[PDB]
RNA sequence: UAGAGCACUGAUAGGGCUAGGGGGCCCACCAGCCUACCAAACCCUGUCAAACUCCGAAGGGUCCCAGGUGGAGCCUGGGAGUGAGGGCGCGAGCGAUAACGUCCGCGUCCGAGCGCGGGAACAACCGAGACCGCCAGCUAAGGCCCCCAAGUCUGGGCUAAGUGGUAAAGGAUGUGGCGCCGCGAAGACAGCCAGGAGGUUGGCUUAGAAGCAGCCAUCCUUUAAAGAGUGCGUAAUAGCUCACUGGUCGAGUGGCGCCGCGCCGAAAAUGAUCGGGGCUUAAGCCCAGCGCCGAAGCUGCGGGUCUGGGGGAUGACCCCA
RNA sequence: UCCUAAAAGGUAACGGAGGCGCCCAAAGGUCCCCUCAGGCGGGACGGAAAUCCGCCGGAGAGCGCAAGGGUAGAAGGGGGC
RNA sequence: UCAACGGAUAAAAGUUACCCCGGGGAUAACAGGCUGAUCUCCCCCGAGCGUCCACAGCGGCGGGGAGGUUUGGCACCUCGAUGUCGGCUCGUCGCAUCCUGGGGCUGAAGAAGGUCCCAAGGGUUGGGCUGUUCGCCCAUUAAAGCGGCACGCGAGCUGGG
RNA sequence: UCCCCCGUGCCCAUAGCGGCGUGGAACCACCCGUUCCCAUUCCGAACACGGAAGUGAAACGCGCCAGCGCCGAUGGUACUGGGCGGGCGACCGCCUGGGAGAGUAGGUCGGUGCGGGGG
């Protein structure tokens, strides 16, 4: 996805927000710059984009850059972004969380139950060349009380995980109900 | 539970840490206003939620009551309240995420998460999940 | 309702700060245990008190894993 | 540097003791009183506190 | 310490993992296998703590150096009064996140400034520290439609409640403003004419359960169209109806979210009222700007006194601060 | 002793919690030597836990007693005088 | 264990409705006030009940508030005195309405009733028991309302408590 | 001036854990033995003495690695001296000066002073 950035310096972050320009930063092992996109704009983009999909930043230097969103700090009290970080990628093995499609409705979901998707993305070492829009998961052999860890994954080429081989991806869990109430309040 | 004894009141200054983001679940309920939420108040919302979608998905409870609630039996001034009469409470400041629902449709989360809001002493708000993570 | 107890305050802490002239043997720091260790011309008594052994000025120094030391850099 | 002119305008009444003493050090007797003096670091320091009670010119 | 943090002490929701416990098949040689149960330890997710801290400010404290001649400071000594305090702002405990409550800390004003202007009135809220005189002058807070000094001032919005003239969850096609989404001249929204169906009477329970009590759920066919179904209704039907398509029509229209002012929620005791009268493109609310009234504050002029300094060999007395 | 106590000291309430009215001729002085708790494995009686060996294990042990601060580069355990 | 721990003697407990003096609203009891936990009423949510059907009628779990009749908290005027329960006389005001008037809904055929809304104008009985307030009861009624006024009213009365 | 090793101090984890490689000529360790000095609550394990032969295994020196530990910005927010405004309140906002913790980017398998032997 693409987005038009702007250069910043001494101006008050508070003042920028007044107008509608969300401040932020861009950087890597070599770069580091005070910047600010337009909020309403960034929203449209970041909503779709997220920290999984790359963004092409466009400065008034004609400069295009393949920046990944590192973190976005929010205004506690009525949620809303205050300030962003953009990691300028290059071509080296970078790690980063990437999406997760749990396709197929497990034995539990069928017999009444709940798919608890512990994760919705995975920290994996990877090249800027590789940006698998997702990673499918055959989660269907899941009975009530079962789980799916990292060890089980459809890892595309060149994509090694950075997390643990044990760390769980998701699980099916029992569905709370009203009959449960009788027992709970009693004991 | 265990801890120790009775605990001072302390104020509820700005909702700084008073808050979070949606952890698990499809939707959730946030506090717009600071308050002490009682044990009873909590369970009230819970059981409400379930009762709404019988045999339903999963309700998360991000808040938890650990402050002892002191109170005097209709007397005057010796010692500190035997307290614990309402029992215990949770410090909810503006922003905090209190309940997550998952495994249901919007019209269910909206309704249930709303009904719960009727048990809470506070103005509240129900969130989708935007995308803002970390 | 038993609780009205307490002990009287012991008023302890650093008594003379860094960059302060000191006479022969006046106290410099009163401390609970060994929040501070001796140093150049600086001994310590039973209660872990730290006092000057000579005149001159007091200087502090943090030695990390070692401890925090306090000594008098004399002159005359 | 330039000498500072400093006129007192808002009554120091009710204002914390410290500032009471600043207006004293700045030689600011009574209200609406003019007062021109050197711009040193320590002079400003006082004029600093009592800002909300004085307007500063430059001469 | 505020903050924040979870590395110690504890607390904690969910999941992974895994000792011990529960309960079934399988047993007696004791073993094993399950477990939409209980649960230590460990892990990830997420979080709490006055008496928890890996971390940690603003700030405060003290020494040195400098400014600082002030009803400053220090030393000896004569004289005291005071040892009920009070309210307000802030930071805590107690209290019920009650009290013109209480108890500390920092500050402040009343005390003793119930002297002066503002707040209708009112120790302590805003303004200001009264030596005396003046039928002079500028301003402070506040205020400038009349009671009542001074603008029925200028410009741009909002409010129709007398809101303003002082109540909460919660509610609602009040009105104004910004934003995103979808529909529409290949005809939208509304209304209005026609169908709105077939196996089906969906499967399961129930005396009964025909889209239509309760439970489980995701077919295709005639078609341009009609949901294993929206709401009523019968004992159960049919029924009427939305959904749904096509025509009439002719231009806009439906929704989501943010902001400003207002509406409901709103019941008391001697007579009413925002101080009053009155006020509606305001005399209300928000933004901007010029002017003016307004204290015992400040300036002008005169006098008193005390201190300090300068003139006075001279005292006396004279000038000045 | 700790908190309240607002990062100097201090600081109240019939505020929140707990101890003291002793003990030790060694539990004292010094010289020399020595380093725990706990977790896993191996071991006849033992048996979750005696004692033995291995490995990991910076202080979670210990310091006569409450709590805090300190602390194995000893204040902790042993010995000689 | 001078432990009441800065320790008055070497050496010490009760009682007063028979009581008294000096003081205090610096401090209780009455009342007022502030507060509103308790109290009275209203409201939000709607699990559920009512064959069907959430409000004809009802409402778990929890939430917001009004009023200032009760119980209470505080100690502010009043201790050089503000007489305290009940009755009696005379009342007057509120309205959250007991009756009569008007109205929507109804699980309203009619008659009768349920419930909410409007509405103080006037009305709101006599006796037994007890100091009683309160309450139970007898016989009636259109009805036998609740509450404020120092729980109105002792320089008006009574004086059972 | 330089390099190797040895003894010692300093900053006090960017120096540490683990992994891999490396040197015994000098140095150091281990190794030989326990008559003597001296020593084990028992053991020459340890400390101690005499001393070639063997060895670089262990220990240690050096170096490469980041997986763990450790260091870790920038921007931004919390909070906050001082000044001002708002709500009945529980609270909230503005100005001026200060400004973290966490997390991110990234760094690290150290640096250096004196003395002594060795080319
Ligand atoms: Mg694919
Ligand atoms: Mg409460
Ligand atoms: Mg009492
Ligand atoms: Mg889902
Ligand atoms: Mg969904
Ligand atoms: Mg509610
Ligand atoms: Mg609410
Ligand atoms: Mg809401
Ligand atoms: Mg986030
Ligand atoms: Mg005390
Ligand atoms: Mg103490
Ligand atoms: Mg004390
Ligand atoms: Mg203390
Ligand atoms: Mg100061
Ligand atoms: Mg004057
Ligand atoms: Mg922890
Ligand atoms: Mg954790
Ligand atoms: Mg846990
Ligand atoms: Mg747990
Ligand atoms: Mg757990
Ligand atoms: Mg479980
Ligand atoms: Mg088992
Ligand atoms: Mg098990
Ligand atoms: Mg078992
Ligand atoms: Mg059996
Ligand atoms: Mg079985
Ligand atoms: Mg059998
Ligand atoms: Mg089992
Ligand atoms: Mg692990
Ligand atoms: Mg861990
Ligand atoms: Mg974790
Ligand atoms: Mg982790
Ligand atoms: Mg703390
Ligand atoms: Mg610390
Ligand atoms: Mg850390
Ligand atoms: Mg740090
Ligand atoms: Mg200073
Ligand atoms: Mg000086
Ligand atoms: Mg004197
Ligand atoms: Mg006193
Ligand atoms: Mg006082
Ligand atoms: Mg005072
Ligand atoms: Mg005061
Ligand atoms: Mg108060
Ligand atoms: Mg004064
Ligand atoms: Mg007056
Ligand atoms: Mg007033
Ligand atoms: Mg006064
Ligand atoms: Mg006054
Ligand atoms: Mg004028
Ligand atoms: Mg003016
Ligand atoms: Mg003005
Ligand atoms: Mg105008
Ligand atoms: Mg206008
Ligand atoms: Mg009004
Ligand atoms: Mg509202
Ligand atoms: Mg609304
Ligand atoms: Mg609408
Ligand atoms: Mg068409
Ligand atoms: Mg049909
Ligand atoms: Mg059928
Ligand atoms: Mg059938
Ligand atoms: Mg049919
Ligand atoms: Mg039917
Ligand atoms: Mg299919
Ligand atoms: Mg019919
Ligand atoms: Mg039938
Ligand atoms: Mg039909
Ligand atoms: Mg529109
Ligand atoms: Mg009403
Ligand atoms: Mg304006
Ligand atoms: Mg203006
Ligand atoms: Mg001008
Ligand atoms: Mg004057
Ligand atoms: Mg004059
Ligand atoms: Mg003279
Ligand atoms: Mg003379
Ligand atoms: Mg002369
Ligand atoms: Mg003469
Ligand atoms: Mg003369
Ligand atoms: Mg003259
Ligand atoms: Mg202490
Ligand atoms: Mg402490
Ligand atoms: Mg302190
Ligand atoms: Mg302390
Ligand atoms: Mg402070
Ligand atoms: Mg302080
Ligand atoms: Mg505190
Ligand atoms: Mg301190
Ligand atoms: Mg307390
Ligand atoms: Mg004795
Ligand atoms: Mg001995
Ligand atoms: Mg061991
Ligand atoms: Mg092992
Ligand atoms: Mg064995
Ligand atoms: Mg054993
Ligand atoms: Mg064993
Ligand atoms: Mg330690
Ligand atoms: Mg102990
Ligand atoms: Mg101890
Ligand atoms: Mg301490
Ligand atoms: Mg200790
Ligand atoms: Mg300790
Ligand atoms: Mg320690
Ligand atoms: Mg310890
Ligand atoms: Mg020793
Ligand atoms: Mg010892
Ligand atoms: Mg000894
Ligand atoms: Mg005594
Ligand atoms: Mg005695
Ligand atoms: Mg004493
Ligand atoms: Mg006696
Ligand atoms: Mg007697
Ligand atoms: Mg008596
Ligand atoms: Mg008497
Ligand atoms: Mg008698
Ligand atoms: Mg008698
Ligand atoms: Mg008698
Ligand atoms: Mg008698
Ligand atoms: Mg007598
Ligand atoms: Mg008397
Ligand atoms: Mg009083
Ligand atoms: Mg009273
Ligand atoms: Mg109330
Ligand atoms: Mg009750
Ligand atoms: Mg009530
Ligand atoms: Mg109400
Ligand atoms: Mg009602
Ligand atoms: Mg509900
Ligand atoms: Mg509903
Ligand atoms: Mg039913
Ligand atoms: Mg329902
Ligand atoms: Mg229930
Ligand atoms: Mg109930
Ligand atoms: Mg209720
Ligand atoms: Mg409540
Ligand atoms: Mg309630
Ligand atoms: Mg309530
Ligand atoms: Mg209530
Ligand atoms: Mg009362
Ligand atoms: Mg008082
Ligand atoms: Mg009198
Ligand atoms: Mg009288
Ligand atoms: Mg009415
Ligand atoms: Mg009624
Ligand atoms: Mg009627
Ligand atoms: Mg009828
Ligand atoms: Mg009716
Ligand atoms: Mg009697
Ligand atoms: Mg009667
Ligand atoms: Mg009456
Ligand atoms: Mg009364
Ligand atoms: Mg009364
Ligand atoms: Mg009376
Ligand atoms: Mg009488
Ligand atoms: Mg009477
Ligand atoms: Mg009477
Ligand atoms: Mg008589
Ligand atoms: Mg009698
Ligand atoms: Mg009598
Ligand atoms: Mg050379
Ligand atoms: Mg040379
Ligand atoms: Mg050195
Ligand atoms: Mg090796
Ligand atoms: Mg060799
Ligand atoms: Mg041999
Ligand atoms: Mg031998
Ligand atoms: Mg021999
Ligand atoms: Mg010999
Ligand atoms: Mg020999
Ligand atoms: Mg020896
Ligand atoms: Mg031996
Ligand atoms: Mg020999
Ligand atoms: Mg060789
Ligand atoms: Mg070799
Ligand atoms: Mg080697
Ligand atoms: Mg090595
Ligand atoms: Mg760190
Ligand atoms: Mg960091
Ligand atoms: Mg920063
Ligand atoms: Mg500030
Ligand atoms: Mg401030
Ligand atoms: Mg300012
Ligand atoms: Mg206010
Ligand atoms: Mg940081
Ligand atoms: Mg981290
Ligand atoms: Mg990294
Ligand atoms: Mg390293
Ligand atoms: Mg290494
Ligand atoms: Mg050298
Ligand atoms: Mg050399
Ligand atoms: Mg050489």
């Amino acid at each position: 996805y693409r987005l038009k950035a702007y250069y910043r310096e001494g101006e008050k972050p508070s003042a920028l927000r007044r107008a509608g320009k969300l401040p932020g930063v861009m950087y890597n092992r070599h770069l580091n710059r005070k910047v600010y996109v337009d909020l309403v704009e960034f929203d449209k983009v970041f909503r779709q984009a997220s920290i999984h999909h790359v963004i092409v930043l466009e400065l008034p230097d004609g400069q295009s850059l393949p920046t990944l969103v590192r973190q976005v700090n929010l205004d506690k009290r009525r949620r809303r972004p205050e300030h962003v970080d953009f990691f300028v990628l290059s071509d080296e093995p970078v790690e980063m969380y990437v999406p997760l499609r749990f396709v197929g409705t497990p034995a539990g979901v069928r017999a009444g139950g709940v798919l608890q998707e512990i994760h919705r993305d995975i920290l994996v070492k990877v090249s800027p060349r590789n940006i698998p829009e997702f990673i499918e998961v055959d989660v269907s052999g899941l009975e009530i009380g079962d789980s799916l860890h990292a060890s089980d994954l459809k890892l595309p080429p060149g994509v090694e995980l950075a997390v643990s081989p044990e760390e769980t991806i998701a699980a099916v869990v029992p569905p709370e109900d009203v009959e449960k109430l009788a027992e709970e309040a009693a004991a | 539970r265990m801890k120790y004894r009775k605990q001072q009141r302390g104020r509820l200054k700005g909702a700084t840490k008073g808050g979070d983001y949606v952890a698990f679940g499809d939707f959730g309920l946030v506090a717009l206003e600071p308050a002490w939420i009682t044990a009873q108040q909590i369970e009230a919302a819970r059981v409400a939620m379930v009762r709404h979608f019988r045999r339903g998905g999963k309700i998360f409870i991000r808040i938890f009551p650990d402050k002892p609630y002191t109170k005097k039996p209709l007397e005057v001034r010796m010692g500190k309240g035997k307290g614990n009469v309402e029992g215990y409470v949770a410090v909810v400041k503006p922003g905090r995420v209190m309940f997550e629902v998952a495994g249901v449709t919007e019209e269910q989360a909206m309704e249930a998460l709303r009904i719960a809001g009727h048990k809470l002493p506070i103005k509240t708000k129900i969130v989708r999940r935007d995308a803002y993570d970390e | 309702t038993k609780n009205g107890r307490d002990s009287q305050a012991k008023r302890l802490g650093v008594k003379r700060y860094e960059g302060q002239v000191v006479r022969a043997g006046n106290i410099l720091v009163r401390q609970r245990g060994t929040r501070f260790k001796p140093g150049k011309n600086v001994g310590m008594g039973r209660d872990f008190t730290l006092f000057a052994l000579v005149d001159g000025v007091v200087e502090f120094q943090d030695r990390g894993r070692l401890g925090r030391y306090v000594h008098v850099r004399p002159l005359a | 540097m330039p000498r500072l002119k400093v006129k007192l305008v808002k009554s120091p009444i009710g204002y914390p003791k410290d500032q009471k003493a600043a207006l004293k050090a700045l030689g600011l007797r009574r209200l609406q009183q003019e007062r021109v003096l050197e711009d040193t670091p320590a002079i400003r320091g006082n004029v600093e506190k009592v800002a909300h009670l004085v307007r500063v010119e430059v001469v």
